[PDB]
């Protein structure tokens, strides 16, 4: 690791905050009873969409592998991930993790600068990489990020 | 039930009596302004309607003098049907009968018709002395108001337990309109005091005090603006200046805390205020999202041909819009906090559900 | 009777506000919500006592022959009953409707200006008008009147 | 539904015909000290340019005279249309007329062009008698917002009775910028009574009452720092200071008030603070705990190898360290019971168990 | 158990060597104040009577270094009964011998009498170092009142951590009457003040400053109504000066807060005043709604009939009974509004149905 | 219609804060949830009362053709329509939609200039159109409509 | 993630290079208050050392320039290394240009050695403007304190939404130490200022504006007590006068805000207050209930033996015995609904059983 | 005793406001009212411990010979007892009422100046009167009275 030690353990004692039990991961408890103590109320939607939104493994914990990466962006104060991914839900009308013509079209042809339709069709061919009509996240984070 | 009767009939012979023992006071109180100004404008010219006044005024004495013994009389008079006695030996304590001396000698201060314009060393402090007949308001405002005699009024008294007297009036009547109270009061205080204060400082080679000079001088001191154009030079002169300050100090608070609680919302209007806000905030966001993304897909398709400065403009545009996106998104996430908080909405919900459980 | 028609009138309007629903008697229901509406909260055993102090005969309602009793007490400012009958709980640690001779030895002879032994079995026996240990409410009563 | 189409119109006239006539007061207004100051620097030697100036001042009013009639002759047909009446016989009040003669009277005093540099009495209240239309404003801003015509903000509205009005607005605009606003009329006022002193006591031999002077005596009375350097030396001009103060003393109060505002901490860091310095206590707690440990320790040693001013250096540190951690402990216990208080997260997990009691 | 008799007797020792410390400070200040005056006001006639006096305010000063020194091994010694220990050596911490020789050198300052009217530099500064002797006041206080030898007071308090010391007892004295602690500071602060400014500034000939102007320069500055017509003239009068202004300025808010609490309403009277304004709002509603529903009949009959202008009259007040009617609703449903979340007069219900819930 | 289009859009625009569910209709729940979001805690009877003063088919929803003459009255000032069914309510002492003789002789005989019982029978006689001895609303409006 | 790592390195490098920026602008305004002193002092004697003190100033400026230059570059390479970015020319907004340009201009006015006591005007103005470099403390201050690198305030704050910025600095200082700040901003400005001022007005021929005058002048216009005795005498000191009117308006009510504040109770003692007054009360009705009693039966004895007079004392004993029980029953009626309220024990044991019904 | 009269009285009266009942003994339920009545909410747990650091007998009640020696303790200021015992809890990670070798050589060679395993275990030694791994609180309190 590049990291020196004195940073290591300086995000091994901010980890201890949330991993108080001493298992070794964090589960949806701790961090629930964390935010309770900072004056919010989570439900448990909203615990396991902010508990999974940051494993990559899938087990349904997050240990200091999967810890360190998510620190590594919070630091920072001018993100553009987080702004692209709630660039996203505005958007998303559909319910689902796509996004449909009628949305963007109604959402882009008349909000600011009004678009045209040839323009939209041409935009929702461009994202859809499969060809579905429907646009998947990854194709919307892809032609943002370029 | 003879109480009632002979209660209710005391009160009101007692109402009466308090009612006309005031209109005496203040025409006492009048015919000194006309006996000071008089001797003051005048002099040997007018030796006849100074001592036509001067024996008018203890005339308008000896009949308040009477008055308020014919109220203390009654009141221990209503006082014994109250406990059903027989003698009146045993309803009198030594308190009353200080108090009754007390208000005997304190209402029968006057210039006595005992007697080169100057009120001279030992009368000016009686007439002065004649401005403390001013507490008799109280007593003949409150048997006069009302709420004593309501019998829809006394059993809601009683439930609570609350006792009614001098206070619980004066604060309904400063509860009911503040400022009508303080409006009348700081321009009596400033016209009363005027003439007290040039009473001390009449000169008579020159003006260096009167009335044309006390009018500018008590509303300056009273406002803390001491000038210094002009000072008082008299003893007596140096204590209304101090009392005019301190009383002006407490006034001046007084009235500012009411003009600044005017001032501030109600609890009909913040909802809609904040009902009204949360609209605008959610087409602020949509407004600026289609922004950011046409934006990205002006910059993508612009780099897809070569472009030099379009990407490099393109770009800077985006690293603007994320910001000014995201100042909107950080405003209304604390908004929504306010409105489902302050409002509770959930908790109000949470209330009525409970209060359903328990029903059924 | 005695009173003209003006103040039958207004205590007439005054026996409105508890008897709203105009059946002519008040039940404990109408003072207990006239109680809930000034703030307080009571209990059934206090509601129950405050309306049995004042009722005569005894059918469990108040109406106005017996109110009007009630109101020419509360309108004087100097009461002497209310005094005398909350002179009665403070000594009755007994926990029933009478006054032992332990309380009262242990109420006078301490307190104040130390009482004697003797006077305080004078003042029981003079008290007891039946003879009896206990010493009720109407012996307190008419010894404290005179 | 003819009603909606014929009040959206008539509104807009009003609009417009109160946005009109607020143009010709302003310039009223505006030739009026143009003619006062080239009176006062000029003299006899110009006469046909303040002929000329006298004379606009009458066609610049006779307008505003028909512009007032014409305004109010559409607050009755918009009410004959909202009562669906016929005769303007009816809609018309008893205080309507009065209203109406009054804003005539009022909006109609000017200097009459009907004629050594000094403004006689009667032309110098004339001219300090045109600021009086100033009522104007709150007339032609409530109009142009665009507030009363939204079909949102009347439909929010009628479920909670909140009667938008002149007092409604006004708050808005005083709740969206508490700050601006003050620090804008705190300016506008220190110039627009600056020469309404200036102009009640200029001095002709000696410059003793111009612009150069009361710029510097008007903000010293509205502070209440008022030193004594220059005083005013008019009756008309010892009721300019009087009315300045007044509104000071309350201004003064209502700028603080905002100032101490702004400084406090909001419902989102608080929480932070005390998660903070329950960490930094309960680490310090455990540094003390570890020396008054090894103190005792050390003690013991030096005790049994026999020694005496070891063990009195021991004793002596023992006995402040169980001090310094105590003071500690009595710290900490403080903001742990603050945490378990403030926050409520005793009661969030009541009220989390009492919404899961109620959906099972 | 002898701990505890220790304790009270040592207690009880320190409640009369701390009561015996304070006579003797107190005639150490008296008899100066008299031997400045015989020195203004005399000269060199009273050399045995100023030396007399010189003399007395020495020998009182070698007692109350003793009293103090013995008041410190009172305290030594109960501490180390505290602690059960039984070398003193070790009882005495760093900072008590500092605190001891502070207090020595404190109370050790005095004229000493190692001896045209006039105080030199030296022995004026001595003379005016004698008014630090009034740090003794909350020591001499604590010990006396009843707080701590209570067997009750220390009970309660165990269960809650409160530590009874200086800051508990002045707070309980400050919150049994805070009028009369006001008054009493103010008096006391604005007559030890107006002559340590006096003895900085005396005069010889045409005194300029004595205790005849100082008594009516220092209420002014105190109240910040500087007038102007005395100024302090030497470099050792501005700071007592700005001293005096600093403390007004911080005593003025503690009354202006007093009293305007004073005046609030009771928690118990609120409610009877709000069911009353029900009242009497229902018989106002009731009373327009009649006139309201005869006057539409009155029109109705008097149109049918023929006529014109009885039906046009008719007809004009129709509508302001309904804008009367219509003022009284909204006023009416505004109180009834402001009662349900004031009183809560729903809330009582919910917790006596939830109690009923919980017990079955 | 008489209507512009921007009125029309406004309109809708205003309809769509009511009608967030996007039926095309207003049901009781979502003037509920409205309502709540106000501050007010409605109960069922106010709100169906509230839904039902204004349809006129009966189907117990709300659309827009009903909605704009509701909005129509809303936006004047000064009412004639509220002001007189509120001076119904008050009167109205039967319990029922209806009017009787002894409610409006003791509310009109006394109250202000006192009438008559001849005028206070006439009067009654006139608003009796189908001459029974209660009052319906409708001729309560028609006499006050004139 | 090497990324972190030059976060972290660049963050270091900017806080030496913003630590390093304001020795330079502190040496430089230490030197022109330096040469400025010297000036007044001195004249054609020191016609050599002030063309080095006049050098120096230039040096130190220079270095301070190259500083805030080279300060610009680790920002911008922040910015770069966040978003990632490869290209400069991408990362420079506009608004950016403008900050660095007006940065430069404002740090680099300063006396240029271009070159009888008397500052010419025209450079006086330039050596009063290097107190606008007092804008650099801030930006030295956040990047000192550890707040931004901590490793859990970032972690903690994300849960949050703080966004650590100079306002969340500001309100930590004040909120720890509010005391000390109000003494060191009114002490640093009540000195800054009265040099200002002295060089604003400074006579030659006779010291009438001297700094021996401004000390008493200052803190007498900041508290609002102007007497009169100096007041300014030009344009440039009129100015200065009323800007500390204005601050010491606001910070009088800050510091007595302050101080009204932490004299109240807290939490933990007035219960214990509560508690012990009732335990009181519940003695003083046991103790009148029994004189009453045996007043009553004394009455009764001496009423059989045929006594008048001793009858007559018993009875009026027994009414005021009477008299006195209720107002001490009524007192404590009071006390015991306000421990009934607020701190209801029966609102705890309600508490208590929902939560015991909830879990059963 | 030695004690005088006035002292027993008093501290007689204050057991009087804990002994409410006159039984002659302390239960918890009465020590649960006080605390309640003062504000604060204790526990069944939290009230059993505060009942049971004090008697001496086991009984479960506490009466005036066990409160006396109490109340000898409360009235001084500086203590040496309770802030010895809450430097026993803050050491004990063990969860039991003994502190094993672990715990103290964390808590101690690492905090303040760094100690020596050696010194550690010679401590832990000399600790161990009973040469068990643990320590028990009457070794602990034994060590730091010496
Ligand atoms: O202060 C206390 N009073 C107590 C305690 C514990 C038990 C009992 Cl019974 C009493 Cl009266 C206390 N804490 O240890
Ligand atoms: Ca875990
Ligand atoms: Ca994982
Ligand atoms: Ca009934
Ligand atoms: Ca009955
Ligand atoms: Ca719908
Ligand atoms: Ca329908
Ligand atoms: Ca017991
Ligand atoms: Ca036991
Ligand atoms: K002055
Ligand atoms: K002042």
């Amino acid at each position: 690791d590049q990291l020196t030690e004195e940073q290591i353990a300086e995000f091994k004692e901010a980890f201890s905050l949330f991993d108080k039990d001493g298992d070794g991961t964090i589960t949806t408890k701790e961090l629930g009873t964390v935010m309770r103590s900072l004056g919010q109320n989570p439900t448990e939607a909203e615990l396991q969409d902010m508990i999974n939104e940051v494993d990559a493994d899938g087990n349904g914990t997050i240990d200091f592998p999967e810890f360190l990466t998510m620190m590594a962006r919070k630091m920072k104060d001018t993100d553009s991930e987080e702004e692209i991914r709630e660039a996203f839900r505005v958007f998303d009308k559909d319910g689902n993790g796509y996004i449909s013509a009628a949305e963007l079209r109604h959402v882009m042809t008349n909000l600011g600068e009004k678009l045209t339709d040839e323009e939209v069709d041409e935009m929702i061919r461009e994202a859809d990489i499969d060809g579905d009509g429907q646009v998947n996240y990854e194709e919307f984070v892809q032609m943002m990020t370029a | 039930l003879g109480a009632l009767r002979r209660r209710k009939r005391l009160l009101e012979q007692e109402k009466s009596l308090a009612g006309w023992a005031l209109v005496l006071a203040g025409t006492g109180i009048g015919l000194m302004v006309l006996h000071a100004e008089m001797l003051w404008f005048g002099g040997c010219s007018w030796a006849l309607y100074l001592f036509l006044v001067k024996c008018t005024i203890s005339i308008s004495t000896f009949l308040l003098l009477c008055l308020i013994v014919a109220f203390h009389a009654k009141e221990v008079q209503l006082f014994m049907t109250d406990n059903g006695l027989r003698d009146w030996r045993v309803a009198l304590t030594g308190r009353q009968a200080a108090q009754i001396v007390l208000e005997l000698v304190v209402c029968g201060l006057h210039p006595a018709p005992v007697r080169p314009g100057f009120l001279g060393q030992g009368e000016a402090l009686l007439s002065l002395a004649m401005l403390l007949r001013l507490y008799l308001v109280p007593r003949a405002v409150l048997l006069r108001s009302g709420v004593l005699l309501n019998a829809s009024y006394r059993s809601i008294g009683a439930l609570n337990q609350v006792r009614f007297r001098h206070w619980f009036v004066a604060k309904l009547y400063m509860n009911t309109h503040p400022g009508r109270l303080l409006l009348g009061l700081t321009l009596g205080l400033w016209l009363t005091t005027a003439w007290v204060l040039s009473v001390a400082e009449r000169q008579a080679v020159n003006a260096t005090g009167h009335l044309s000079d006390t009018l500018w001088l008590i509303p300056i001191t009273f406002l803390t603006i001491g000038y210094g154009d002009v000072v008082p030079g008299t003893m007596w002169g140096k204590i209304v200046c101090l009392c005019t300050g301190v009383m002006g100090v407490c006034c001046t608070a007084l009235l500012v805390a009411v003009v600044a609680r005017k001032l501030e919302f109600n609890k009909a209007e913040k909802h809609v205020h904040n009902f009204m806000m949360d609209i605008q905030y959610t087409k602020e966001m949509k407004e600026s999202a289609a922004r950011v993304l046409q934006e990205a897909w002006m910059f993508y398709k612009h780099t897809r041909r070569k472009e030099s400065h379009a990407a490099r403009r393109h770009q800077r545009k985006l690293l603007a819009a994320i910001n000014a996106f995201r100042q909107v998104r950080l405003k209304h996430r604390k908004l929504r906090e306010q409105v489902n908080s302050m409002v509770d909405i959930s908790k109000m919900h949470m209330i009525l559900y409970d209060l359903q459980q328990n029903l059924s």
